[PDB]
């Protein structure tokens, strides 16, 4: 018993109904649900997470990220970003959680410059808002 | 290339990222950008979860800490208030927790006598009382003696501070005096009491305040705290402020605890009674101990009562229906002092033991022994710190790690009569070589 | 749940919404940030200190914590009455007016004048007609 | 310096708020503070209103009448200034009424041929008395003089009601109802129709028409129009254009009537009060439960209540929305004499030499005063400020605010006090001396 999920780049993904039901948006109510504005390469990776986790339960500091979830999320930041987006859109809370934990792992321990370099963000503090420091 | 994930993601998600980090990493993040800094301070939850998780306030205590910060930082936003308060708190706690940090010490003259019998610390006043008949008022901010309140015709043995610089005292002269500190004098004398007043409390309820007064005379007296100046009432039936007498215990009332309209007393007769001061009515007879009751706490939050005996146990009772829930074992000696913080029921026995139990289910959380095994004369606790004193010993314990933080800050005291702390201020009434002193310690 | 009141000097005061509602203007408004034109910060802060202290008061005679609170110089008092009026907080306006009245009670015209620095500007005729 | 004329500076309304917290003594002082305080204070009609009310010189539902009388007395003055002079005058007069050192001016005028006065009216500078000698005597209360005797009744006068314009209506044992003009000095109209003594009477005004309601020992009341435009005699009610109809319901003598507008309440020796609608000529309610004769009633129109006093020794307050009994007041000693309702108090005398006052709204106990002699009360009159009471050899005046006898001395030489009435500066008494009647006018200017 399958379902098909169409990504935003127009590719069809066939996956098992119960595995797709990991998505609550999916769950809620042959059968072909669209995934608007979600790069086919992104939805792939979601489905991959979902199949890997077919027999995982999760709860409702926190449960640290699964050793597998950590590799599967060792990606470039734009993939990281769209996946977090995707799990938000699809309401796959355990995935949004993991995603967020990894981003937090990027900030952890770092300094302000360190951080900025880590995301290519622009320091737009005035000399006087800069030096304001506690 | 890369992305500014924080800015790009919906507010709610970036927040959820921030809730995963330690406070350090969140300050750091404030120094990254106008948008980062913005996002982070738009956030009330962030800082609320932070205060809570370091135990600087409890879900229930929140609104009231909020109003206080409002009364003090009117021109700040809720967020910035919370951030300030967290950052002030985390810096004080680091100090308290730091083996290499030593606090500032101010030693002040105490009473004419070496034993100090009671201590209140509230609103930047330290108030102490002793066998010498006197009450002493100290400023905890400037670390100075303010003034002495005299009048009592015998030892002072119970104090309660009331908001507005008012204090209430019990004594051997069997008076119940009310003082105004800001005026430096006694305002009301309430006679009616056929022995010493050993214990005392103030409660509030349908916005009037009352004083419950407990005696070596087996009964309690209920008065109302008032709204040329030594204004005396010899006559209880002819004193406007006297509500009634609450007769029950067949022995001295050693200890009392209440709020709202519920007051609970524990007696040398091995029982306790739960009272309703609105209706001046006895509610339950907590009976089961086999020796003196030395202490009791009315846990209003959970509608429960805790009792500490010379029989050596502790007993928890359900105040909705009045039966025994648990008997605790942990003291092979009379549990003398009792305290309840947000997370711990702490008790302290005269074998030198101090023990801590979960405030909810009462499972064992910690025990400490003064190395010389002498009687624990006083202790004070919060979720984060334990300060306990005994002959020759003054100890600060870090409750997260269970490690002794300092052992000798008050090395030169021979006795710690009484200890109390708040925020960056530790205060102790102590004895040195036949004279008593007030010790104040500053962790800012 | 909070609300911001902006004083005539541009200063933003965060206050609990339930509490600020003491002002019926604010309660009325309408409908997160409410201007309070022509009210100095120290005055607005005074008002909010009143509203926060009376958070649990039932209003439907004389007053008491309000007496230290209203024991200020005349400029302040005046200004607090204006702000109470503008913001529609009857019990505070009522309280300030009572205080002004306490200044006049049992005093002669000579004293009332000296208290408020008012010039006697009656003609000797106006005044003869006055004592009867 | 940091000093400011707050009254001046503040909005006008805020300044009146402030001034309305003050005692009037402080307001008089404020008037003398400066032109601007003067203008401010004198601008406010409602400041002076409140003042007049708080000193009980007038009531909310009495005020338009006072305003009109002032515009008449002082036409060149503003409402505000009228009220203020009225206030200042009343305080002066009251201060005198209150001061045990003040001695009023006493005037004595020959009374009636018989030594017992039966009724007394004091209105528009006229004092009118009737008695057992078949005569009505009209006196002038400013100039303090006897104006004239009106004769013609064939029996004693039991009741009289003055109506605006020098008009009088009396009722007699001769069973006639008579209407008088004082200025002209004669009987204008005789209304026959009662079959027995006219015992009581009232005058009511409804939709701008005035009616005479008369109660009789014949069991009935009769309603007549007060004539507007000598004596015209009407032997037949049927043919009398001023005759409205008869009110039948009582089974015995009608002692007492009290009306306002179209509502009239009568009490009877049948132990009953009837409430009547006088425009429909119908009974509205029978009020049952007293167990002996009723001798006094007040219809309380402001509050829509009836108050009755009975030989059974009780007072009852009845609710005129539903004809229901509200309250029973008692007891221990009988009540006597006519009841009075001031704006603050229901007052009655009692069979033990006392006067009692109850709050007019919820009838809680408010005052008792006693003639030290246990002397049967014959008469008292009251207002919110003053109680005046008489009995044998006794004429007392009390200050109802302070609860103290102010004057015991004033008419000592008089043996009996039959009737007493007062308004502002004037106080009048129908009295007996050495087996003879007099009229006494006491003036507190
Ligand atoms: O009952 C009494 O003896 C009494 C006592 C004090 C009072 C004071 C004011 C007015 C009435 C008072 C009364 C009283 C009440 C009554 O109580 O209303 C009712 C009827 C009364 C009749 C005669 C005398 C006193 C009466």
């Amino acid at each position: 018993s399958n379902v098909v999920l169409v990504s935003g780049e127009g590719e069809r993904f066939t996956v098992d109904k119960k595995i797709a039901e990991r998505s609550l948006l999916l769950k809620n109510y042959e059968i072909v649900m669209p995934v608007p504005n979600v790069r086919s390469s992104v939805l792939q990776k979601v489905i991959e997470w979902a199949e890997h986790h077919r027999d995982s339960n999760f709860p409702d500091k926190s449960a640290p990220v699964d050793s597998w979830d950590r590799e599967f999320l060792k990606v470039d930041q734009e993939m990281l970003y769209e996946i977090i987006l995707a799990a938000n859109y699809l309401n796959i809370k355990p995935l949004l959680d993991a995603g967020c934990k990894v981003v937090a792992e990027m900030i952890r321990g770092r300094s302000p410059e360190e951080i900025r370099r880590t995301f290519n963000i622009v320091n737009d503090f005035t000399p006087e808002e800069e030096a304001a420091i506690r | 290339l890369k992305r500014d994930l924080i800015t790009s993601l919906p507010f709610e998600i970036s927040l959820k990222i921030f809730n995963y980090l330690q406070f350090e990493d969140i300050i750091n993040s404030l120094g990254v950008s106008q948008n980062w800094n913005k996002i982070i301070r738009k956030s009330t939850s962030l800082w609320k979860k932070l205060l809570i998780s370091e135990n600087f306030v409890s879900p229930k205590g929140f609104n009231s800490l909020n109003l206080k910060l409002s009364q003090k930082y009117p021109k700040l936003s809720q967020q910035d208030r919370l951030r300030l308060s967290f950052l002030e708190n985390i810096f004080i706690l680091k100090n308290w927790y730091n083996p290499k940090f030593v606090p500032q010490r101010t030693t002040l003259r105490g009473h004419m006598t070496s034993v100090i019998t009671c201590l209140q610390f509230e609103d930047n006043y330290v108030i102490t009382g002793a066998d010498d008949k006197m009450i002493r008022v100290y400023d905890s901010i400037n670390k100075k003696f303010l003034l002495q309140l005299s009048g009592h015709d015998g030892g002072v043995w119970a104090l309660k501070y009331a908001h507005g610089g008012i204090l209430v005292s019990g004594s051997t002269d069997r008076t119940v005096r009310v003082w105004d500190i800001k005026k430096g004098c006694c305002t009301h004398v309430f006679e009616g009491h056929n022995s010493t007043v050993r214990c005392l409390d103030i409660v509030e309820y349908k916005n009037i305040k009352y004083i419950v007064t407990g005696s070596r005379d087996n009964t309690l007296h209920v008065w109302k705290l008032p709204k040329d100046y030594p204004l005396v009432f010899h006559t209880p039936e002819e004193n406007p402020y006297f509500v009634g007498v609450l007769r029950g215990h067949m022995a001295s009332v050693r200890t009392v605890s209440g709020h709202g309209n519920i007051v609970v007393s524990g007696s040398y007769d091995n029982t306790l009674i739960v009272w309703d001061v609105a209706q001046m009515k006895c509610l339950y007879i907590l009976s089961g101990h086999t020796d003196r009751i030395y202490s009791t706490i009315y846990d209003h939050e959970r509608k429960r009562c805790i009792s500490a005996s010379m029989d050596t146990t502790i007993r928890i009772w359900d105040l909705e229906n009045g039966e025994l829930m648990y008997t605790l074992q942990g003291h092979t000696a009379l549990v003398g002092l009792l305290r309840l913080s947000d997370k711990f029921l702490v008790s302290a026995a005269a074998d030198g033991s101090i023990r801590g139990w979960d405030a909810n289910d009462y499972s064992r959380k910690f025990s400490y022994h003064h190395t010389n095994l002498s009687a624990i004369t006083t202790f004070y606790v919060s979720d984060n710190i334990l300060v306990s004193g005994s002959e020759n010993q003054f100890n600060i314990y870090n409750l997260r790690s269970g490690k002794l933080v300092h052992a000798n800050i008050l090395k030169d005291a021979d006795q710690i009569w009484s200890v109390n702390f708040k925020g960056k201020t530790l205060v102790a009434a102590v004895e040195k070589d036949g004279q008593s002193f007030l010790e104040i310690l500053d962790f800012s």
